[PDB]
């Protein structure tokens, strides 16, 4: 009896217990069977695994492990192109130099044969869609026109599985992807927490069997505290853990002692950024935090918490859309960030004009589209648009804007992700009237008016909070504000505070109030 | 420019008989 | 021969591998003139090896011109009889037509996707052995499949079959051993349906209406029936009549009425061979030129069939339209408005829908004049109509139904569904007493 | 490798000159896996060789096949545990996160216009060779030079 796999207990993998089972049944069940029933069946073996996903998610690992540890052969591997050559025909010929040790082998051993494997990698480089390839005719066209000719070729070789892998699967030709040339198109993606901890269990098992690790590390906490890590990142987390321990442990004068890993995640999660959320993106936009000056802030961020809980819980509203109106210099983005920071959804990338400058609207809308397509990977997410009227160019005078970015924006607001996923799209603006005029406002599912500070009462209690002005001088500002109304927003306030502060103390408050006369007026 | 041309060429065999 | 397999670097070896092909078949011609054993050639993926001579971009080599040797060999000065040669190509249009003219290659035959009933032959021809050796239950219905596969072709048809045998094995297949059990009694039974759903993509995707249809269709009164009847009375226009091979419909209504959703409903109810939804969702950031080309390609492949339907959703977004000031892209408009009144060749029937939230923009752009007809989608106008709708939905119990029902009928409602869902939802999330009060208070401002 | 040396008019030679680098290390890793010595590689300019391959910067970047080959090579199906590649940029943002992610290049560092202490140490370095031979001992205030020089590089 011939079985190509004597042992795999578990190999180098966690989180994929679905995907490995699917790929296994599809492409190794025909292999592992009684032959008699399969020739009763009259079925031809599936070949042609493809693996498409984002980077750092463990695809070439999988291909490596199956090919070289699961079944008995040595696989021929092309690293990117190895193929291409300066001479015509020899590039193409290297393809058949791959297949020409298994073709005759099948010819002269019949059905039963030792399996041959080919692992392509970065296959999108060698193969791309014809007619759009490097000009009209294309340079890369005959390698692919041979490859298709061989894989399903007239010889009907039955003895190979081709394992491709990509980060850009749309490039790959449907002609090559139809069943039998590559049968299985398999997404592998950012793991869920239980798979995520499996990763850590694996990479820490060899460290755990030995007692170097310290008892204070419960990896479930680490699962909670790295949400989206691909696992290529996660090894790096562990790897730099070991490194910090070693440096703690030591011209060089390495002092020879026995060492223990501890506080890895706590120390260096702050170091490494990720494909998913950051802790640090927030402190840019909220530098001062959010001080509570009244019931308005309660109302606003409670509505936000309420709404994210709606999205999390409910179905038949896969997406929601909100925007925050305020007058200018009434913080919109602070609220919009703190909402997400309290929502604890796993994926947040703010889309802001500030990181896009000088960009023509084409590459602009491609960027926002990239963000939303990244977000559609995860199971749920919160995306912030801010300063919309500057995101899409806007001026009142002879009114002008980019049409393209507008339409891309609001179709995305009206767009649904693949089912089961859920998100909210938060937006900000200082004006919603022009948005009514361009009829994108209806697309936003709901709005929140952010009020602006209306009362010297709210002002002076905010100043109790900030603590910049003490009570003695504040007695004067009380007598100034009482009975009068104020329109100023706090982001302008927080300028006025220091603008007055830098004067001498005697003229301090007099300048402050005489200045504040201008805006309240 | 924004020009990528990648090209190939062919051999003229020498007479060693 | 595989397609480039001919090609080699030394300047004359490319052609000198072709003459190897035809030397036998001309030598036996010479020796025996009248007859021969019919040496036949099979080219494969011929489009690469033979394409039009006058394009060198990317090659920078003369070896694009092996073709001259080829066709100067095939008929040549020396006629060669008792040879057969067959080309095979995905891409038909790049071939130098010097060898498409009759007598070098006679026939241009185009194999299209399988027809619905021929697909049954395609299915039964594979399952013959599976049934003859009694690995097939009598419950599975190949016809139930064959109607349930819209665009499955060939390998795509065989993929569910091959997968089904695998999924049926895998149970009996099963750690260190990974034992293969001995049990040989099995058959895949109604797991081909499951795999038909999940595993392959069709390769031409209409499978997902879900993004368009979240809730199906709540049948909420007489108007929805009136609409669906007008539509399925209109669909018969194509199928019956050959003097109106093209028909064109508008769906006119206010926003948030699910017009583009029930368009998909009527499409799937028409059950045509080729159906499509041209979305602005799929096309984003595309400049007006590419936005025209995509639509162009859609209608072009739709013409391939003996009939088709296509819907165009949110044309006001598709051709980018904003007032503030009139602004839009014109080329997409021109393309669309030509295509409405482009009659397909020789009664290959077409149906078109478009949807808008605005007719007042369109009647000056002269688009609905081009459309054959238009049908209105009225949206819910009253408390009774609304209450029937939400009791079809659920998610208000009888006390809440009444609690609303007291004070609705005295009032007049202008609402639409796509808003109503969000209203009931966000009001619902609040605590139980608060739920209906909030729903109400939202409706106070929204429907007024 | 100093900037591109690689890029060649002909197809495939621009990937041959790339894998030329690492083939010297591959053989050694295979012969001795465990205890082999490092082959360090030093890219003077990364950004010119590899810029984003995402069908951006024109058609498929500029000759993005190079970066395909590279990120296939260093993190490829062979382990290749025996090298670290140095890379250096004054234009970092172009580079693909696929390449910068942990394991192909884990560590991205910023070096920035130094504070007074660094701007002292660097001066003391460039001056110690010359003082040790007692050429200048004259009334030269180093702290004063440093605090006079605000941002210099
Ligand atoms: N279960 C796992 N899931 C994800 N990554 C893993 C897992 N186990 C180990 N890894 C680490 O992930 C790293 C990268 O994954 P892999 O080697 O497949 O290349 P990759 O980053 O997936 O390639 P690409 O960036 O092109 O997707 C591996 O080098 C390995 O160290
Ligand atoms: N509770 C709060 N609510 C709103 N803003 C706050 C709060 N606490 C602090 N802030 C300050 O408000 C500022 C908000 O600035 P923001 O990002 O809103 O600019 P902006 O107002 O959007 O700009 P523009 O006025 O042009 O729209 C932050 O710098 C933050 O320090
Ligand atoms: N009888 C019905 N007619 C129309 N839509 C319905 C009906 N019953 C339910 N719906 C719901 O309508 C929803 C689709 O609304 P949709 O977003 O398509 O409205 P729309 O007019 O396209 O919005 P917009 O004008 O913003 O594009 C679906 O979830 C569907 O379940």
């Amino acid at each position: 009896i011939i079985n190509p796999d004597w042992n795999f207990e578990k190999m180098g993998i966690g989180g994929l217990d679905k995907e490995f089972s699917d790929i296994f049944r599809r492409a190794f069940a025909s292999r592992v069977f009684p032959p008699e029933i399969v020739e009763q069946m009259g079925c031809k073996h599936v070949k042609g695994i493809l693996l498409y996903g984002p980077p750092g998610c463990g695809k070439t690992l999988l291909a490596r492990q199956i090919g070289k540890m699961l079944n008995a052969r040595e696989p021929k591997v092309v690293n990117g192109p190895e193929i291409l050559n300066k001479y015509v025909g020899e590039s193409e010929a290297n393809i058949r130099k791959l297949f020409a040790d298994a073709e005759e082998e099948q010819r002269r051993l019949g059905a039963n044969s030792g399996l041959h494997i080919i692992i392509f990698d970065e296959i999108d480089a060698i193969c791309k869609q014809r007619g759009s390839m490097a000009g009209s005719t294309g340079v890369h066209d005959t390698v692919v026109n041979q490859l298709l000719s061989k894989i399903d070729g007239v010889e009907q070789l039955n003895n190979i599985l081709v394992i491709g892998m990509t980060n850009r699967p749309d490039l790959i030709d449907e002609a090559l992807l139809r069943p039998g040339r590559l049968e299985v198109k398999m997404e592998i993606g950012l793991p869920d927490e239980k798979g995520r901890l499996q990763i850590l269990h694996i990479h820490t098992a060899r460290m755990r069997g030995h007692q170097l690790l310290s008892a204070d590390v419960d990896i479930k906490e680490l699962a909670v505290e790295t949400k989206n890590f691909s696992g290529a990142e996660l090894e790096g987390l562990v790897r730099a853990a070991q490194s910090t321990a070693m440096n703690r442990h030591i011209e060089k004068a390495e002092s020879l002692q026995v060492t223990r890993g501890d506080f890895l995640a706590s120390l260096e999660n702050d170091i490494k950024p990720a494909f998913g959320t950051n802790q640090e993106d927030y402190a840019s936009y909220i530098m001062n935090g959010i001080i509570k000056w009244g019931d308005p802030v309660t109302r606003v961020l409670d509505d936000g918490e309420l709404l994210v809980q709606q999205t999390k819980n409910s179905d038949r509203t896969p997406l929601v859309s909100v925007l925050l109106e305020g007058p200018p210099h009434s913080g919109k983005t602070a609220l919009a960030a703190k909402i997400a920071e309290e929502s604890n959804f796993p994926f947040i990338k703010i889309c802001s004009p500030d990181k896009m400058i000088g960009f023509s609207e084409t590459a602009k809308c491609q960027a926002m589209k990239k963000i939303f397509d990244d977000a559609y990977k995860s199971q749920l997410s919160c995306v912030v648009v801010d300063d919309i009227e500057r995101l899409l160019d806007y001026v009142p005078i002879g009114p002008r804007f980019s049409n393209l970015v507008l339409q891309a924006l609001l179709v995305l607001l009206k767009k649904a992700p693949p089912q089961g996923r859920k998100l909210l799209i938060i937006g900000t603006t200082s004006r919603k009237d022009v948005l009514q005029e361009m009829e994108m406002l209806n697309a936003f599912s709901t709005t929140i008016h952010v009020p602006n500070i209306a009362t010297g009462e709210q002002l002076l209690e905010a100043l109790e909070l900030l603590g910049n002005f003490k009570d003695k001088e504040r007695t004067t500002i009380a007598q100034q504000v009482k009975g009068k109304k104020v329109w100023i927003g706090i982001k302008k306030l927080l300028m006025l505070i220091e603008m007055s502060l830098q004067m001498d103390p005697e003229y301090r408050v007099r300048k402050f109030l005489a200045l504040l006369r201008e805006e309240g007026a | 420019m924004a020009e990528d041309a990648d090209m190939r060429n062919e051999l003229e065999e020498m007479q060693r008989r | 021969v595989n397609g480039p397999e001919i090609l080699n670097k030394y300047v004359g070896e490319s052609e000198a591998n072709i003459r190897k092909l035809f030397a036998d078949a001309e030598e036996e011609q010479r020796r025996l003139g009248a007859n021969s054993g019919l040496h036949i050639i099979i080219f494969d993926e011929i489009d690469a090896i033979c394409k039009q001579r006058g394009s060198m971009a990317g090659s920078t080599g003369v070896h694009d011109t092996v073709v001259n040797q080829l066709l100067s060999k095939i008929d040549g000065v020396e006629q060669l009889n008792n040879i057969l040669v067959i080309g095979m190509t995905n891409r038909p249009d790049l071939i130098d037509e010097a060898l498409l003219r009759p007598g070098r290659l006679e026939v241009k035959m185009e194999i299209g996707l399988p027809d619905e009933k021929g697909r049954l032959q395609i299915l039964h021809i594979h399952t013959a052995r599976m049934r003859g050796h009694q690995l097939l239950s009598a419950d599975v219905d190949i016809k139930e499949l064959a109607v349930e596969t819209k665009n499955f072709s060939g390998a795509e048809l065989e993929g569910l079959v091959r997968a089904a045998q695998s999924t049926a094995m895998n149970r009996h297949i099963i750690v260190d051993m990974e034992k293969a059990e001995s049990l040989q009694v099995t058959r895949g039974d109604f797991l081909a349906s499951l795999e038909n759903d999940i595993k392959p993509a069709f390769g031409t995707n209409q499978e997902d209406y879900a993004s368009y249809i979240m809730n199906g269709i709540i049948k909420w009164g007489d108007p929805v029936t009136r609409v669906l009847d007008d539509g399925e009375l209109l669909v018969q226009q194509t199928k019956n009549s050959d003097r109106t091979p093209l028909v064109s419909v508008l769906l006119e209504g206010p926003p948030h009425s699910g017009k583009t959703a029930l368009a998909a409903k009527i499409a799937e109810e028409s059950n045509f061979p080729f159906i499509k939804i041209c979305s602005p969702d799929k096309m984003i950031g595309f400049s007006e030129t590419a936005k025209c080309q995509a639509m162009k390609k859609i209608f072009d492949d739709a013409y391939k069939s003996q009939l088709s339907c296509v819907v165009v959703d949110d044309i006001e977004r598709l051709l980018d339209y904003v007032p503030i000031g009139p602004r839009f892209s014109n080329l997409v408009l021109q393309a669309l408005l030509v295509l409405l009144k482009k009659a397909p060749p020789q009664g290959r029937k077409l149906l078109i829908i478009g949807t808008t939230s605005r007719k007042d923009v369109l009647q000056e752009m002269e688009m609905l004049n081009a459309f054959s007809t238009t049908i209105h989608v009225p949206n819910i106008a009253t408390g009774e109509q609304l209450l029937e709708a939400l009791e079809l939905l659920g998610n208000f119990k009888d006390k809440e139904r009444t609690t609303i029902a007291q004070q609705v009928k005295g009032k007049k409602v202008w609402i639409g569904i796509k808003k109503l869902l969000m209203l009931i939802e966000m009001s619902l999330q609040m605590d139980p007493e608060y739920r209906v009060r909030k729903f109400l208070a939202l409706l106070r401002e929204e429907g007024a």
